[PDB]
C-alpha cells in the first residue's frame, strides 16, 4: 500500500544528516502528517502558509509566465526548506527543517 | 615625537574650562605658560 | 578596490542577469541593467519578502535571526541577502 | 547572555508595562489583578478575561475590553487615561482598554 | 471564508468578508491589516469599531446588538465590533 | 527623538535623583535649586511638580523628564547660528552696515586686519551682502 | 493524488538536502581566531632631551 511508500519517504528524507523535521501542510494551513509536537506544528503551518502565498504572488506578479517550485529560508540554526507544487485538487507545500551542524 | 607630539597636543588643549568667571582668567593664565613652554622646545 | 571587483566578477558568470543593492526604505543604488523599468520592480517587491521571512524565522525562538534567502522559480533563482543596512539581490538562472 | 528559551524563562518573571496611561493606584491595582489572573489560569485564557473585565465592570467602568494572548495585533479607539499594555511571564501579553 | 461566531445582519456580513479579504490579499504585515479593516469600514457605516488580527489570542469584550464578528481565514484570525 | 539627547537626559536625570530613588522627590529637587541659589516656598514647588507629575506619583521620572525636555526643546540646527551671525540682526533685509563690522573688529582688539573680505565677498557688487551670498561667505 | 504529490516532492527535496550536505556554502573561514603573530622589534624613542 502506498501509505507505506509515503512513510518510507519520511524515513528516506529523515535518514539524512541533520534533518530535524519533516511536515506536510495543505492550502488551508492545517498540518496532515507531523514530526513535531502540536504547537510548533500549528505555528509552522500558519506562518509558512502565509509566507509562501505572499512569495508566490510576488513571483507571479514579477513575471507572468514564471512560477516557483522551491523555497529556502536560512537561519543561523536551521535552514527551513519549503517546496510547494501549486496545482488544482492538490497543492501541498511540504516543509523540511534541517541543518548540517548536528551529529 | 619632539616636533609632533608637541604640535598635536598644543593643538589639543582647551583654554576656557567649566563674576566668578575671573577664575577662568586665572585658569587662562596657567595653560598660557603651557603653550609657551611647549613652543620653546619645538623652537 | 574590492567591492567593485567582486561586482564585476559576479556579473560575468554563466547565468547572472542582474545584481541590485537597495537601501532600507528603497532607493536602488548601484543596479546593473541597461534600462530601469524593472529595477524598481525588484526594489519594491523583494524586501517585503525578506523582512516577512525574518518575521517567520525569528518568531519561533527569538535568539534566532535570518541571514539569506533563495527563491527558485522555473527560470530564475532570486537570491536575497537581507540584513540591517540594506537588501541585496542577485538574479540567476542555472 | 543566556543560551536558550529556558534560562530566559528563568529570568523573565517580571511584569514590565509596555505602555500605559493610568494613575499610579490605577496602575498597581490593574497590574496586580492581571498577574493574579494569568497565574490563576495559564491553560484556558478565556475565563482569565472573564475575571479581569467583570471585576473592572462592577468596580471601575461600565464599558471595558480585555485581550490576552500569545501573538497578535490590534488597532483600537480608546478614551484617554484608561489604557494598559503589559508583558506577563516573558511571553503572554495583555491589552486592556475602556 | 470561515466564521465561528457572529450576531449581525448578513447583508453587511458580506461587507465584512469582502472588506477583510482584499485587505489580507493586499498588505504584507498584520498591523496595517487591523488598520484597514477598521478604517475602511469606519468610513462606510458607523463611527466606532475595534478590530484584532493575529493567532492564539484571548479576549472578553462587551458585545453590540448587531455588531460583533469573529472571522477565520487561513489560520489567521480577525475580530471586529462596535 | 535623537540618540545623544538620551545620553544627556540620562546624565541629568542622574544629577537630579542623586540618592538613587529612581523617582524625583521634592527634596532632591530643592537640593538642585539650592545649589543654583534658589530657595522658593513649599507651595509653588508643589504646583510645579503637579503640572509635571502625570502619574499621580508626586514624583517625576525619566518618561516625564524627557516629556518636558521634548516639549520645551522641539516646540521652541544650523539656520539660527549662521542666520543670527550678523544678518539675523537685520531680519530679512539683506543690507548689513559696515559700521557693525568695524565695531566688531574694534572691540576684540585684533592686531592686523584689512576688511578686503567684504570687498571680495561682494556678490551683488554694490557694497553689501544679502543672506544667500552671506552663507556663501561662511 | 495526494500520495503521488508527496512522493514527487520527497524526491525533489531529497536532492536538495543532498545539495546542502555536499559542501557547506555558508561557512566563513577564520570566523574567530584571536591568536595573532606580529612584529615586535625594539623601539627607542627620545621623548625629550633634558637640556
Amino acid at each position: 500500500v502506498d501509505i507505506a511508500a509515503v512513510d518510507e519517504t519520511f524515513k528516506r528524507l529523515q535518514s539524512h544528516k541533520g534533518v530535524l523535521g519533516i511536515i506536510v501542510i495543505n492550502a488551508e494551513g492545517i498540518a496532515i502528517r507531523t514530526t513535531f509536537d502540536n504547537d510548533l506544528t500549528v505555528q509552522y503551518a500558519a506562518l509558512v502558509s502565509h509566507f509562501t502565498v505572499k512569495a508566490r504572488s510576488a513571483v507571479r506578479k514579477l513575471d507572468g509566465d514564471n512560477d516557483l517550485k522551491f523555497l529556502r529560508i536560512r537561519s543561523k540554526k536551521h535552514e527551513i526548506m519549503i517546496a510547494p507544487e501549486f496545482e488544482r485538487s492538490h497543492e501541498y507545500y511540504l516543509v523540511v527543517v534541517q541543518d548540517p551542524s548536528r551529529e | 615625537n619632539r616636533v609632533d607630539s608637541n604640535l598635536g597636543a598644543i593643538s589639543s588643549t582647551l583654554l576656557v574650562e567649566l563674576e566668578g568667571f575671573v577664575e577662568q582668567n586665572r585658569f587662562q593664565k596657567k595653560q598660557a605658560e603651557l603653550l609657551a613652554i611647549r613652543n620653546e622646545e619645538v623652537r | 578596490s574590492d567591492i567593485e571587483s567582486t561586482l564585476t566578477r559576479i556579473q560575468g558568470h554563466k547565468g547572472v542577469i542582474g545584481v541590485i543593492i537597495v537601501n532600507n526604505q528603497g532607493v536602488p543604488l548601484r543596479s546593473t541593467f541597461e534600462h530601469d523599468a524593472m529595477t524598481k520592480q525588484y526594489a519594491d517587491l523583494v524586501p517585503g519578502l525578506a523582512d516577512l521571512a525574518r518575521n517567520l524565522v525569528r518568531d519561533l525562538d527569538p535568539q534566532n535571526d535570518l541571514e539569506f534567502l533563495r527563491i527558485r522559480s522555473h527560470k530564475h533563482e532570486i537570491m536575497v541577502a537581507a540584513k540591517d543596512d540594506f537588501v541585496l539581490l542577485v538574479i540567476q538562472d542555472p | 547572555q543566556f543560551e536558550d528559551m529556558e534560562a530566559f524563562l528563568r529570568v523573565a518573571k517580571y511584569t514590565l508595562v509596555k505602555f500605559t496611561d493610568m494613575h499610579v493606584e490605577m496602575k498597581e491595582e490593574a497590574m496586580d489583578i492581571c498577574i493574579t489572573a494569568v497565574e490563576k489560569y495559564p491553560n484556558d485564557a478565556e475565563k482569565c478575561t472573564q475575571m479581569i473585565k467583570d471585576q473592572m465592570d462592577k468596580k471601575f467602568g461600565a464599558p471595558w475590553h480585555v485581550v490576552v494572548g500569545k501573538g497578535f495585533s490590534y488597532e483600537i479607539t480608546y478614551e484617554v487615561r484608561n489604557l494598559l499594555y503589559i508583558y506577563v511571564g516573558g511571553r503572554t501579553a495583555v491589552l486592556l482598554w475602556k | 471564508a470561515v466564521i465561528k461566531n457572529a450576531d449581525m445582519s448578513e447583508e453587511m456580513q458580506a461587507d465584512a468578508v469582502d472588506c477583510a479579504t482584499q485587505a489580507l490579499e493586499k498588505y504584507n504585515i498584520e498591523k496595517d491589516i487591523a488598520a484597514y479593516i477598521k478604517k475602511e469600514f469606519d468610513r462606510k457605516h458607523n463611527p466606532t469599531w475595534h478590530c484584532i488580527v493575529g493567532r492564539n489570542f484571548g479576549s472578553y469584550v462587551t458585545h453590540e446588538t448587531k455588531h460583533f464578528i469573529y472571522f477565520y481565514l487561513g489560520q489567521v484570525a480577525i475580530l471586529l465590533f462596535k | 527623538l535623537t540618540d545623544e539627547e538620551m545620553d544627556m537626559c540620562r546624565k541629568a536625570f542622574a544629577m537630579f535623583d542623586k540618592d538613587g530613588s529612581g523617582t524625583i522627590d521634592t527634596k532632591e529637587l530643592r537640593t538642585a535649586l539650592s545649589a543654583l541659589g534658589q530657595n522658593p516656598t513649599e507651595e509653588d514647588m508643589f504646583v510645579m511638580i503637579s503640572q509635571v507629575d502625570q502619574d499621580g506619583s508626586r514624583c517625576i521620572e525619566f518618561k516625564e523628564f524627557v516629556r518636558v525636555i521634548q516639549i520645551n526643546k522641539q516646540m521652541s540646527a544650523d539656520t539660527l547660528d549662521a542666520f543670527v551671525a550678523l544678518g539675523g540682526n537685520l531680519d530679512k533685509t539683506g543690507r548689513i552696515l559696515v559700521d557693525k563690522l568695524r565695531s566688531i573688529c574694534e572691540e576684540f582688539e585684533l592686531t592686523v586686519n584689512v576688511d578686503r573680505l567684504v570687498k571680495d565677498a561682494d556678490r551683488d557688487l554694490n557694497g553689501f551682502l544679502s543672506y544667500d551670498e552671506f552663507r556663501a561667505l561662511l | 493524488d495526494y500520495i503521488r504529490t508527496v512522493v514527487q516532492l520527497g524526491s525533489s527535496v531529497e536532492d536538495l538536502i543532498k545539495q546542502n550536505n555536499a559542501v557547506d556554502i555558508y561557512q566563513e573561514y577564520f570566523t574567530n581566531v584571536t591568536m595573532d603573530h606580529t612584529s615586535e622589534a625594539p623601539h627607542v624613542k627620545t621623548v625629550t632631551v633634558f637640556k
